[PDB]
């Protein structure tokens, strides 16, 4: 099921607002899409201490 | 900001430090959908566009890109 | 009667110190309760995402 | 012109916006001070001069208010 993939791109914000209801719905009925997100849902939160730039500066300097 | 404590301006820090070095660590691939996603705020279907990959291979990359950077942070003390 | 339980969205809004979160991290390991707590909450960060801070300081002003 | 998916963001950017004007002062000032200036619960506490065990039970109504709105408003199921 393509949906385990989505994990990450739904807790990111990326997904479109179709594919994010989409998401929402599988996951009411998916216990392992569910846990899946768990495990991720700390990970915007880290994300969140770094601004764009000193991010690009990462990139650039790679 | 307001003032904080001088600990929790240290550890701050120290994450931010941590944080920075565990993006850096990530292929240049996983940083790429990470930084174009969440702190450029684009979608899947504009990264696509802009790496010249299929949408469902965003997601996909997406999916391994949070789970490596995961990795890579629990080792270094960051997240359990 | 378990003070975790309010660190739900502080936790997910990432405005917990570090040393709260590996408490809280800690505490998830062995709390189903406040595990299903911020999976229902981590879809909240990706929604907020999709306005500036600027936004919002404009809407809170009035 | 516009495409199915740009006119769906911005309902959502706009009912989003709308679930944040619906929540009480307290709420709004919590979520804002969080989230979008990226303060810590200690920051919080000093900057509105409540203990700081106040300021994550103050988060933890707000987020769950917001979190009823946008549902009511069909952005989040
Ligand atoms: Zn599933
Ligand atoms: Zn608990």
């Amino acid at each position: 099921h393509h949906y385990a993939m989505w994990d990450a791109a739904y807790v990111l914000g990326a997904l479109s607002a179709a594919d994010r209801r989409e998401f929402e719905a599988h996951l009411a009925g998916c216990p392992e899409c569910r846990g899946a997100v768990t495990e991720l849902c700390g990970v915007p939160a880290l994300l969140s201490q770094l601004d764009r730039d000193e991010v690009a500066a990462i990139s650039e300097s790679a | 900001d307001p003032e904080q404590s001088t600990p929790d301006e240290v550890n701050a820090a120290l994450d931010r430090l941590l944080i920075a070095d565990a993006l850096a660590q990530l292929s240049a691939e996983h940083r790429a959908v990470i930084q174009r996603s969440y702190y450029r705020g684009w979608s899947t279907a504009q990264i696509a566009t802009d790496l010249g990959i299929a949408e469902g291979t965003v997601k996909s990359r997406l999916h391994y890109a949070v789970r490596a950077l995961r990795l890579t942070l629990q080792e270094l003390g960051v997240t359990r």
